[PDB]
């Protein structure tokens, strides 16, 4: 299958509890360039192994 | 002196009087309030559903905004 490394990606994932993230819709306006480029990569190439 | 049962009529209690009569409702006037409540009913309800649309689009926007999810 050839899986990704044990170190993986992102150190200390997620901020805190849920609903807190859903409370602010300002996350759409500020910081959109990394979110859209990940979205554009993932629909073109369905594998999570490439666009990680 | 002789004492017997005495006769008394006074008002005669009114021999056969009608009590049933038309009250409150007339006919055509009830339809003006009846269908009038319906037209007021839809107009008040549909304005709330347009206000629901303000919430609806904003609710689905949260899913689009959340990509780390």
């Amino acid at each position: 299958e050839l899986p990704s490394l044990e170190d993986l990606k992102v150190q200390e994932v997620k901020v805190s509890s849920s609903v807190l993230k859903a409370a602010a819709h300002h996350y759409g306006a500020q910081c959109d360039k990394p979110n859209k480029e990940f979205m554009l990569c993932r629909w073109e190439e369905k594998d999570p192994r490439r666009c990680l | 002196x002789x004492x017997x049962x005495x006769x008394x009529x006074x008002x005669x209690x009114x021999x056969x009087x009608x009590x049933x009569x038309x009250x409150x409702x007339x006919g055509y006037s009830m339809f003006a309030v009846g269908i009038g409540a319906l037209l007021f009913g839809y107009w008040s309800m549909m304005k709330w559903n347009r206000e629901r649309r303000r919430l609806q689009i904003e609710d689905f926007e949260a899913r689009i905004a959340l990509m780390p999810l």
